[PDB]
């Protein structure tokens, strides 16, 4: 039981903390502009349009 | 960008064939295994000796 | 199943699957009728048991549950456990499975909560008698194999865990907490836990570390000592006993904060002492960082023996194994005192003997030079350093050196590093002094300084027992009033002794590293040296070094570089303790300036080490805040700022490195990917932060001793051609060195590409040239590890000079420091009484399969290879012994350590 | 009045929430760490006091409060006075009575005869708070 | 199944978080370069598109 | 969606941006068309008999 427990203890704190760190960093990226990260996504779609023609 | 032309080259596999389904001629196994299998396990022997691994 | 009454015994079993006629009806009516019939119930107790036994061979829920339902009620509903004390006490043995039937066989939230409390209580009361132990045993050793008992025995144990854990956190504790309504530890419940523990140690493993941990006291561990020491050979065998101890200890570093972790490991030393291998004892003793635990094993083999026998040779060997020589000083002194012979004992303990075998190993490996010989410009300076870097370890290249031409063509600070690079040819070798002596008495002060660095490097292979020590030569130079000379002198002295403390080393560094009043930037080396002596062992947290940091800041705030080095030295000093490092955190934080805070985060990594997941959230809030503050704005101050930003970045990383070695090997893997993702992240956020994060990455990797060494550096290496600070390359190669030309083939390719391909500045070029040659050694002459060998989860002391140099920008001035990058790992060979210079055979296996280790002890299968091998780095660190089949038996266990072998032929 | 305009709170909020998530996920480690933490605090002080550590934490029993009188058409109201004041908000939007002040020695006209519509009022003493509203018709006439 | 059952639930819980980190990254917003020159290059292509060089 | 689509389903597309509209009823399968153009029958064991 405890063999499972030491892995549970390392894996939870390191990974969940990292997850939290991403969430804050999308927002912070937004600030020098006013929305950089969530706009790069809207731009990619826009630039490419639909359809995309294969060559 | 995957082709079915490459998949012809490739295998999908788990042979029934394993060493020691070879009924004798043990030395010959340990000349083939010295040639094919062994430089993937250790490249260390062949650089330590300074030989180029047999092709 | 069919109801066929009391005809025969087989049809009694079928009867009681639906409704007994000799357990529920009878006993109930009987109890509730007269009170002389409790005596007839006591006879019927024997009956209840036989019937239970027969149907603990079933596994269907329905027919043991429903059957036995009203007995579970009678306790509280009619008797109310008050008609008498012993008579209800001793009849709880049939009612306890009846209880289990709603806990475990069925699961229903309303009843499982309510009867949970009732099971705990009666487990406790009924264990004074010790009839509760026997019910527990009948299921642990079973009657039949069906699924049921495998969960039923599990619940009974889980009761005990529930209550004990809840008494430590809550301030309420005792039996008035409502977790299980049951007493703290009692006084006749205490004895119940000891009796359970034996049976469960015999048959199981699960609850054995666990019980300890819930209490959180070393006392629980000492109780454990007693039982395990009986057991060591008749219940299961010795080998097995060892794999158990360490599983508990390494595993529970995440569950143990400092004042507790040291005290638990005391006990684990004692288990090993009780047992026969005093070699397993020593491994743990190094681990403690205590001088005392080491002295006791040495006294144990030396003192009771009035002969040479095996016993004196075996002592010398054990103490030899640290490559710091923290053990070399302690084991010496008793050899001098007993006196059956000086000559063999003193050489064998010291690094004097490791020199003889090094020559033997060099003979296999040969010497292949592949250095360039570019002359003139900074390109001159690059090529003169590279020769030393290519011949780390004992190598020989005397004649090239003897020609002073290429020496006199070096210039500047460059000239200094050139004389110093010569010393690394003669690394772990006495001779060399002649080359060095020449420069020391002639020309400019520059060649004079570089000789002393080179003496440092050379002298590390022979210094213990004060026989022609580096101390003898280097003192004259320290006294001398010139700064460049003395700084050089005391650096070489730090190297030479390495992690060995003594009266002489300490006492040289005691009236210096305490004058920083008049401005210089080379008295970094002052404290740096004192910090180096301390590592790998117990500390005093010395006042000399803390004082001089303060004074330095008061005197000058121009020389941000001086104070940046000074800061890092404190943190290296404290390395090797963590509990005391808390006391002094406050002292540093006393005087407050935003400037002072830059140091604080650095010293934080050591203080918090071992309660280092409190250390992670801090060093991360510390990072986000810069970006956030900037945010608001978006929508002399110079010196503080620059220092401020770089320190946080070093500290965060520093924190990870020390933590990951000691704690889990598993997280080491995660930490390799995360670091690169961390560099990109900082690159966006803080402009200033980016230069520092590039360079730190190389020492993150080397300190932790990663398993994956091909994929990640190479992907990053390309990216860091574009990025600023070409010093990034040097740091990447320090990790890559490993077994050379496994990892280091791609390293050469990768670094040599970037350097030939674009020359955008010859400054940018110099770093790139050093790195490609640094990384290799011809056909794995010697690997480098920050790890000790003797423990893979301990920490070096020789490598702490490598660590220093990644926080600052590259300079010719930096170059002098990087020549040192000392620490060697001997290959193991079998020794006899005439110190044989070959081995018989060894097994190597990339990583052990086993899970019942977490420290390492190989599987026996392995992969066999012949005689005279270098012990491969990570991706082959486990090295096992083969000799058993030729009727030969090792005395000195190897697991993947540095330790040399000694053998008995029969 | 009520205004829904803000936009500097975002930065202080972003770390503030970062802390709330971080501590929850950290919690698993922190139980074990707290066990040693306690015995010093019990010995010395809670933070810098001996007070309000005699409970579960610093409270036991209902920790919250709420009072409602809005999002109802009648529920509570009781008796509320109002008088006419200068340089004070007064709304005949809220209420249906509105009473005249007796700071003045003059009195308003006759109080309610009841009912609804355009209704003639009648009373036998003018001495009760009522009030007067002025008329645009008198100005024309 | 208590000793192994409780902790197995926790292991699954840990798998959930590893997925969320993934779904956040590729939509708000996957890298192709370092992160920063893939944002600007999108604003650079707007300049080329207005032109009839293609 | 794409959680309804597997490879080798004819689809209707709406010309305008070529937006996917629906799955069409008939599927094409190449191994079916190979024995239809060879035009081998399949027949019972009694027919072989003698």
């Amino acid at each position: 039981t405890r063999c499972k427990l030491k892995l549970l203890r390392m894996e939870r704190i390191k990974d969940h903390l990292l997850l939290e760190e991403e969430f804050v960093s999308n927002s912070e990226i937004l600030k020098p502009f006013e929305k950089k990260q969530e706009e790069e996504k809207k731009q990619l779609e826009e630039i490419r349009g639909n359809p995309l023609s294969i060559g | 960008d995957a082709d079915p032309m490459v998949s012809v080259m490739k295998m999908d596999k788990s042979p029934t064939e394993s060493y020691s389904d070879i009924g004798g001629l043990e030395s010959q196994i340990q000349e083939i295994k010295e040639s094919v299998e062994l430089p993937l396990t250790h490249p260390e022997l062949y650089e330590e000796m300074g030989i180029k691994p047999p092709k | 199943m069919v109801d066929e009454s009391d005809k025969k015994q087989q049809t009694i079993d079928e009867q009681s699957q639906i409704s007994p006629e000799k357990q529920t009806p009878n006993k109930k009516d009987k109890k509730k009728e007269e009170e002389e019939q409790l005596s007839e119930e006591d006879a019927k107790l024997k009956t209840d048991l036989e019937l239970l036994v027969e149907r603990l061979k079933e596994d269907d829920s329905s027919l043991y549950e429903a059957s036995l339902n009203a007995l579970k009620e009678s306790i509280k509903n009619s008797t109310s456990s008050m008609t008498a004390v012993p008579k209800p006490l001793k009849f709880l043995r049939p009612t306890y499975p009846d209880l289990c039937s709603i806990y475990d066989k069925w699961t229903d939230p309303n009843l499982k909560s309510s009867l949970a409390d009732v099971l705990s209580i009666l487990a406790m009361t009924y264990s004074e008698n010790g009839k509760h132990d026997s019910l527990r045993y009948r299921l642990l050793s079973d009657v039949s194999d069906f699924e049921g008992w495998g969960h039923e025995y599990i619940r009974h144990l889980a009761l005990e865990i529930g209550e004990v854990y809840n008494d430590q956190v809550e301030k309420d504790a005792e039996d008035e907490t409502s977790s299980d309504g049951s007493k703290s530890d009692g006084s006749a419940a205490t004895s119940g836990f000891e009796f359970s523990k034996e049976d469960t140690l015999r048959l199981c493993l699960d609850i054995v570390p666990y019980f300890l941990k819930h209490n959180g006291e070393e006392d629980a561990v000492d109780l454990l000592l007693e039982i395990e020491s009986i057991d060591k050979l008749p219940q299961f065998v010795d080998e097995n006993t060892f794999q158990r101890v360490c599983q508990y200890m390494v595993a529970c570093v995440p569950l143990l904060p400092p004042p507790e972790d040291v005290a638990f490991l005391k006990t684990a030393y004692s288990i090993y002492l009780s047992q026969n291998e005093l070699t397993d004892a020593i491994a743990l003793a190094v681990r403690l960082g205590e001088e005392d635990m080491i002295r006791s094993v040495f006294d144990a083999t030396s003192d009771p023996v009035m002969h040479k026998q095996l016993a004196y040779i075996l002592a010398a060997q054990k103490t030899s194994f640290e490559y710091e020589g923290v053990q070399d000083i302690i084991g010496n002194g008793k050899l001098s005192e007993h006196f059956l012979y000086l000559a063999k004992e003193l050489n064998l303990t010291g690094p004097k003997v490791p020199e003889d075998i090094y020559k033997s190993h060099l003979d296999n490996s040969k010497s292949v030079f592949s250095s360039a010989g570019l002359d003139s410009a900074q390109q001159n300076l690059a090529s003169s350093f590279v020769n030393g870097f290519l011949n780390l370890g004992y190598c020989n290249d005397k004649l090239i050196v003897d020609n002073d031409n290429w020496v006199y063509k070096t210039k500047g600070d460059g000239m200094t590093s050139a004389v110093a690079s010569i010393g690394s040819i003669y690394q772990w070798n006495l001779d060399g002094l002649q080359q060095l002596d020449k420069y020391l008495y002639v020309d400019e002060p520059e060649v004079k300084a570089g000789a002393l660095l080179g003496i440092g490097i050379s002298a590390s292979g022979v210094h213990d027992g004060e026989v022609e020590p580096a101390l003898l030569l280097l003192q004259d130079y320290v006294t001398n009033p010139d700064t460049k000379i003395s700084s050089a002198a005391i650096l070489g002295l730090g190297i030479a002794f390495a992690g060995s403390k003594n009266d002489e080393v300490l006492g040289l560094l005691l009236p210096i590293a305490a004058s920083t009043d008049l401005p210089i930037e080379t008295a970094a080396m002052a404290s740096l040296a004192l910090a180096h002596v301390f590592v790998g062992t117990c500390n005093g947290d010395i006042t000399t070094s803390i004082m001089d940091n303060f004074l330095e800041r008061t005197a000058i705030e121009l020389k941000t570089d001086w104070v940046r080095f000074l800061a890092l030295a404190l943190g290296i000093l404290y390395m090797g303790q963590g509990e005391q490092v808390d006391d002094v955190l406050e002292t540093i934080s006393a005087i407050e300036h935003p400037m002072t805070s830059a140091i604080e985060v650095l010293v934080g990594s050591c203080a918090y080490t071992g309660t280092g997941d409190v250390l992670l959230i801090q060093d991360l809030l510390h990072r986000l805040t810069p970006k956030n503050v900037k945010g608001e704005e978006d929508a002399e101050i110079k010196s503080e700022e620059k220092k401020g930003k770089s320190s946080d970045k070093d500290a965060t990383t520093d924190g990870k490195n020390d933590d990951e070695e000691e704690e889990k090997e598993a997280g080491i893997v995660d930490e390799l990917a995360y670091a690169v993702l961390g560099i990109a992240l900082i690159a966006l956020g803080e402009d200033i932060g980016k230069e520092m994060s590039l360079r730190h990455f190389g020492h993150l990797m080397h300190y932790g001793n990663e398993h994956i060494r091909r994929m990640v550096p190479l992907a990053m290496g390309i990216v860091s051609v574009s990025d600023p600070q070409m010093k990034v390359f040097d740091t990447l190669t320090r990790f890559s060195h490993d077994a050379d030309l496994e990892v280091s083939m791609n390293s050469i390719f990768a670094m040599g590409l970037c350097g030939a391909g674009t020359n955008n500045a010859r400054l940018a070029q110099l770093l790139r040239q050093l790195a490609s040659y640094y990384s290799r050694e011809q056909d794995a002459l010697f690997i480098t590890r920050l790890a000790q060998g003797l423990l893979h989860l301990g920490k070096g002391t020789m490598t702490m000079d490598v660590f220093n140099d990644a926080h600052v920008l590259n300079k010719v001035t930096l170059a002098s420091i990087l020549t040192t990058a000392v620490g060697l790992v001997s290959p193991s060979f079998m020794l006899k009484h005439h110190q044989l210079f070959y081995m018989l055979n060894a097994g190597i296996r990339p990583k052990f399969i086993l899970a019942l280790n977490d420290e390492g002890e190989p599987i026996k299968v392995n992969v066999r290879v012949g005689q005279a091998v270098e012990t491969v780095g990570q991706a082959g660190r486990p090295k096992k012994i083969t000799g058993w089949i030729t009727q030969s038996t090792p005395v000195l266990l190897n697991h993947g350590e540095r330790a040399e072998l000694e053998t008995d032929e029969y | 009045p009520r205004m829904y305009e803000e936009a500097s709170g975002k930065e202080v909020e972003k770390v503030a929430t970062a802390v709330l998530s971080t501590t929850a996920r950290a919690k698993a480690r922190a139980k074990k760490t707290k066990k040693e933490k306690g015995p010093n605090e019990e010995e010395k002080k809670k933070e810098h006091e001996e007070k309000e550590k005699e409970r579960e934490t610093n409270k036991k029993g209902i920790k919250e409060t709420k009072e409602n009188d809005e999002e109802f058409y009648k529920n509570k109201y009781s008796s509320k006075p109002y008088k006419v004041d200068n340089m004070t908000r007064i709304l005949p939007q809220q209420s249906r009575y509105i009473s005249f002040i007796k700071d003045d020695r003059f009195v308003p006209v006759r109080k309610f005869k009841g009912n609804n519509g355009v209704v003639v009022l009648r009373d036998r003493e003018p001495k009760e708070p009522v009030a007067l509203i002025e008329t645009v018709r008198q100005m024309k006439d | 199944a208590a000793p192994y059952a409780a902790k197995l639930k926790q292991t699954e819980n840990d798998l959930k978080d590893i997925e969320a980190r993934i779904k956040e990254k590729a939509g708000v917003k996957e890298s192709d370069t370092g992160l920063a020159p893939s944002h600007l290059w999108d604003i650079m292509g707007d300049r080329q598109r207005l032109g009839e060089e293609h | 969606n794409v959680k309804d689509l597997k490879a080798s389903q004819r689809v209707c597309l709406r010309s305008d941006s070529y937006m996917l509209h629906k799955v069409l009823e008939n599927k094409a399968d190449p191994l079916v068309s190979l024995m239809m153009v060879e035009k081998v029958p399949d027949s019972t064991y009694d027919m072989v008999g003698g």
